[PDB]
């Protein structure tokens, strides 16, 4: 059973330079033409190829990260870092590293190539976003209006994630919609969550926000203004 | 460099559906193609190597074939976790590049969005920031474009959108849309609308308020 | 160019 797993730093600042350790047990470095790559995956979007590297040692990179990236490996330690120098906001992704392997040999001979051609396991992958924030708590701020009526809460400019909202302290929850946070090119994330009432259940409605990272609860009942 | 263009780009399916996602690169990458699926936050999982192969511990219901330049993905009975998104990888020429990926989900009746829009509240405006959010409530398929307009100029470069996961008892997707604007700017208008196009609405539906109006 | 396990 191969199994591989990444660990690094969760968090890194732009300019910074980001060490990606994948470490792996199953097989060795050291056996024949195996490789490991990483691959990368930004939030929502497409699976992006990296870099690998060989038992014999030879290594590939992507063209447009070429500058950028060295891999290594580690044969004794059963593991092959990535560092990522120069990072930027737009190197916020999933970092995945994966086992590619080597032809199939009969009495040490290869015979069948065919097993290269797909990176066969994977590892979990590890989390890493790029922003120059410090933790900061988020601003709360009211969001109001088949004959359904809209309200919610717009949680605004808080590092780093995650932020839970409930709504009437967890008794509402049908018609409730909490939308993934955005970061904001500012390095700030914000969310909205909102909830559809039959226009007449305008019943009260309130948001419990809590964003742990920063201490910061904040309870915001929202109603249709006009005093 | 190469590139790999899968097909389509999403799709909808039910249980026990047939469907085939297809890959076609620029040039020919032999048989050194692999495919995979992915749940939602878990890895790329191996389902098809080298064009055609199944991978061990892969269900048979999986299948590939194709060479060259255009290659196929048919799971024959679709089960529910196989609501998911698929990748295409070529290994034949670096980089190893992925296809841009097929998602698959739930089918259901087409719904259009029910739109509303709102305005900043005060107490953001007295903090120097305008948000305005539009929000796409309940729709399907999930494609739909949001487009902001400020006393009729076409916004740009200055909004951000999320939309939720497939809903397990919907099917329909929700998408929120922040305008985000100085106080300052947000002063310097009046109508805030957001404009809404969907597979549902005959034609586009826009919603608006003009700011300050009291 | 050519993967390691290429012709």
């Amino acid at each position: 059973r191969i199994t591989l797993k990444e660990s690094g730093p969760p968090l890194v600042k732009p300019t910074q330079t980001l060490t990606l350790t994948c470490s792996f047990s199953g097989f060795s470095l050291s056996d024949f033409g195996v490789g490991v790559g990483w691959i990368r995956q930004p939030p929502g979007k497409a699976l992006e190829w990296l870099a690998i590297i060989y038992s014999d040692d030879d290594k590939r990179y992507s063209p447009s990260l070429n500058t950028r990236l060295t891999i290594t490996k580690d044969t004794s330690k059963n593991q092959v870092v990535l560092v990522m120098t120069r990072v930027s906001p737009v190197d916020t992704a999933t970092y995945f590293c994966a086992h590619r392997r080597g032809p199939t040999t009969l009495f040490g001979v290869p015979i069948a190539r065919g097993p290269v051609n797909a990176m066969d396991v994977w590892g979990q992958g590890i989390t890493v976003t790029i922003s120059s924030t410090s933790t900061k708590g988020p601003s709360v701020f009211p969001l109001a209006p088949g004959a359904a009526a809209a309200l919610g809460c717009l949680v605004k400019d808080y590092f780093p994630e995650p932020v839970t909202v409930s709504w009437n302290s967890g008794a509402l929850t049908s018609g409730v919609h909490t939308f993934p946070a955005v970061l904001q090119s500012s390095g700030l994330y914000s969310l909205s969550s909102v909830v559809t009432v039959p226009s007449s259940s305008l019943q009260t409605y309130t948001c419990n926000v809590n964003h742990k990272p920063s201490n910061t609860k904040v309870d915001k009942r929202v109603e249709p203004k006009s005093c | 460099a190469l590139q790999l263009t899968q097909s389509p780009s999403s799709l909808s399916a039910s249980v026990g559906d047939r469907i085939t996602i297809t890959c076609r690169a620029s040039q020919g990458v032999t048989s050194a193609l692999a495919w995979y699926r992915q749940k939602p936050g878990s890895p790329p999982q191996l389902l098809i190597y080298d064009a055609s192969s199944l991978e061990s511990g892969v269900p048979s219901r999986f299948s590939g074939s194709g060479s060259g330049t255009e290659f196929t993905l048919t799971i024959s009975t679709l089960r529910p976790e196989d609501f998911a998104t698929y990748y295409c990888q070529q290994l034949h020429f670096y980089p190893h590049t992925f296809g841009g990926g097929t998602r698959v989900d739930v089918r259901r009746t087409v719904a259009a969005p029910s739109v509303f829009i709102f305005p900043p509240s005060d107490e953001q405006l007295k903090s120097g920031t305008a948000s305005v959010v539009c929000l796409l409530n309940n729709f399907y398929p999930r494609e739909a474009k949001v487009q902001w307009k400020v006393d009729n100029a076409l916004q740009s470069g200055n909004s951000q959108e999320s939309v939720t996961e497939q809903d397990s008892k919907d099917s329909t997707y929700s998408l929120s849309s922040t305008l985000t604007l100085s106080k300052a700017d947000y002063e310097k208008h009046k109508v805030y609308e957001c404009e809404v196009t969907h597979q549902g609405l005959s034609s586009p539906v826009t919603k608006s308020f003009n700011r300050g109006e009291c | 160019e050519q993967d390691k396990w290429a012709s």
